[PDB]
């Protein structure tokens, strides 16, 4: 959705190509990003003091 | 063509009048900003195209 609002306004503003200026979400550089991202989010700190 | 030998010959400017005063914005229009022509794309395959 964030992206449609974003071609929206780039087309509008009167650049008929979106992608120089923003990226696909289900592009594969796209899917790869975001399974480094959560990949980051394995451990947090304090949960193994807990342990 | 109806000239007498010794009277005058004057003839208003009407004519001259009118184009001199619209050709100047006919070429601002069309001239002002150095391009002349731009070429928009259909879709965004045809940009660089473009």
């Amino acid at each position: 959705n964030l992206y449609n609002i974003l071609k929206e306004v780039t087309e509008n503003a009167g650049y008929k190509d979106p992608d120089r200026f923003w990226t696909n979400p289900d592009s594969p550089e796209a899917q790869q990003a975001k399974a480094i991202r959560e990949q980051k989010e394995a451990q947090p700190k304090p949960e193994d003091i807990k342990a | 063509g109806n000239e007498r030998p010794g009277k005058s010959a004057i003839v208003s400017r009407d004519v001259q009048e009118t184009v001199d005063w619209i050709m100047p914005s006919l070429m601002k229009v069309f001239t002002s900003g150095g391009q002349v022509v731009k070429y928009e794309p259909q879709t965004a395959e045809d940009v660089e195209q473009a």
